[PDB]
């Protein structure tokens, strides 16, 4: 039985590093931070006797 | 008395430096003279501790 389906949003800063190689000879490890507001849908249910 | 002490340290450091210098100079018989130069220096340092 569908009890309740809702959504939740949360903002978090993620740091990621990538090894970018330009012209196949200029390689550099560049790190960047992105503030992502992730939204997730949570659906709680309940089992009743049929 | 029983004492267990476990210590684990990890450190990584990656430094990449790229320097490109391109110069070109043409000097005719005191009639035409053009000299140009371009220097590009890029240094990226990444340290990871745990």
């Amino acid at each position: 039985v569908h009890l309740l389906s809702q959504t939740h949003e949360e903002g978090y800063s993620r740091l990621e590093c990538k090894k970018k190689c330009t012209l196949k000879i200029f390689c550099k490890t560049v790190c960047e931070d992105v503030f992502r507001v992730a939204k997730a849908e949570f659906r709680a249910y309940w089992c009743v006797a049929a | 008395q029983e004492d267990h002490v476990r210590s684990s340290f990890l450190l990584d450091n990656q430094n990449s430096q790229n320097t490109v210098t391109a110069s070109a100079g043409i000097a005719f018989l005191n009639i035409v003279n053009f000299k140009v130069e371009t220097d590009y220096i890029s240094q990226t340092s990444l340290t990871k501790d745990y």
